[PDB]
């Protein structure tokens, strides 16, 4: 099976680094935000990145093994939690602060813009913070971004489990090589495995955040953003 | 709807 | 600090295993037809009445205790599906094709179709059920997955005084220790090094179906109490507010 | 309006 249960911990790591996509900048400048205003903005760009999103899975290796259904079914059901894991990342060196774009720093008060939209902002810097004091690491961040494509529709499906082994592996030995003990590998495995939960959490509030704003009509219909919020 | 399928494809 | 922080991993099963809360009954009629609400009284009943035993239990998990009132109620309220949901596919490992809600109430997917948008989370359930037979988990690591839960639900969803910097410390310190407390478990089994990472690595990757479950969950029953199927139970409503 | 509080204290 699989050509990627055949690479090395260092392959893996560097197939990874290689399939990241580009980091957007948002095609609009705010410079008072609104709640239309607001949603417009971070949908567009939620919009764009879902393109990139989908050149960047078939980059992950064992992704491509699978069928163009359970590929379809993999994405609508991670997709949310893809964006956030990125959001995140990139927000880790701005405490206080979510950097949507490079062009698009947005703090926790600027969340009030959208009704029921703060909660969520504290949420996603929380795991900003988190991340922040867990010093993770690019090496580690694609891995964990990875585990969540694979492994969020698995049981409502209804190979992967050998890559996301395999995955499990890589991080062992990214931690392994940093100098952790057998026991400081383990309990820090465990606490990246951990927020992935949380991630999850805030994929499922922000799905029913981004069909109420729909309904409100205050966000614009964009195909491809529609599809996957309809998957669900 | 389907814009999915054929842009894995 | 903590005196949970000083156990070892044995100590730790012993004390989990001890605080497990007792198997109810569930107190129906079963010459009563099967229909949205009669269904939902009898789940919804029975989840009550578990509630209970779950505040006993968790005030049993060690480092539990040590925590503030309001960060002890965070939690419950943020996780308090999820552990009638793990428990739920726990005791239903050794029924396949079927949810054991209680020793008299062994239900399986069809009867599930009994209440709308049910079925799919008793698949849900099930298909959970079905992974932690064929992984056989033991119950030592069952009441540790259970203590994760309870422990790490809330805590990215606390405030933010200095106090609460200490309380989420303390926290991911017993986190740490129960996760010391899964490998010493699965080392003793005889698990390589590199079976328990992975092994470790798969049981905490179900964790997030279940909270995933557990929105639906939420969501359902919400639902559900605006249909007006379900009856008036105090501690229930009050935890289904928490969100 | 407080049942977990009082089962918890
Ligand atoms: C889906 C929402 C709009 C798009 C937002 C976004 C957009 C782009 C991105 O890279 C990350 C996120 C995280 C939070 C998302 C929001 C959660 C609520 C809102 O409806
Ligand atoms: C909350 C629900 C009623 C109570 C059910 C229950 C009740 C007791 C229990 O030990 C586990 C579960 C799992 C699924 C729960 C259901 C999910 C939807 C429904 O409204």
């Amino acid at each position: 099976n699989s050509l990627a249960l055949s690479l090395t911990a260092d392959q893996m790591v560097s197939a990874l680094l290689d399939a990241e996509p580009p980091i957007l900048y948002s095609e609009y400048d705010p410079t008072p935000f609104s709640e239309a205003s607001m949603m417009g903005l971070l949908t567009n760009l939620a919009d764009r990145e879902l393109v990139h999103m989908i050149n960047w899975a078939k980059r992950v290796p064992g992704f491509v093994d699978l069928t163009l259904h359970d590929q379809v079914h993999l994405l609508e059901s991670a997709w949310l939690e893809i964006l956030m894991i990125g959001l995140v990342w990139r927000s880790m060196e701005h405490p206080g602060k979510l950097l949507f774009a490079p062009n698009l720093l947005l703090d926790r008060n600027q969340g009030k813009s959208v009704e029921g939209m703060v909660e969520i902002f504290d949420m996603l810097l929380a795991t900003s913070s988190r991340f922040r004091m867990m010093n993770l690491q690019g090496e580690e961040f694609v891995c964990l971004k990875s585990i969540i494509l694979l492994n969020s529709g698995v049981y409502t499906f209804l190979h992967i489990h050998r890559v996301l082994d395999k995955i499990t592996d890589t991080l062992i030995h990214l931690m392994a090589k940093a100098g952790l003990t057998l026991q400081q590998q383990h309990q820090r495995l465990a606490q990246l495995l951990l927020i992935l939960s949380h991630i999850r959490h805030m994929s499922n509030k922000g799905m029913e955040h981004l069909y109420s704003m729909k309904s409100k009509n205050v966000v614009p219909l964009y195909d491809l953003l529609l599809e996957m919020l309809d998957a669900h | 709807k389907x814009i999915l399928c054929r842009l894995l494809q």
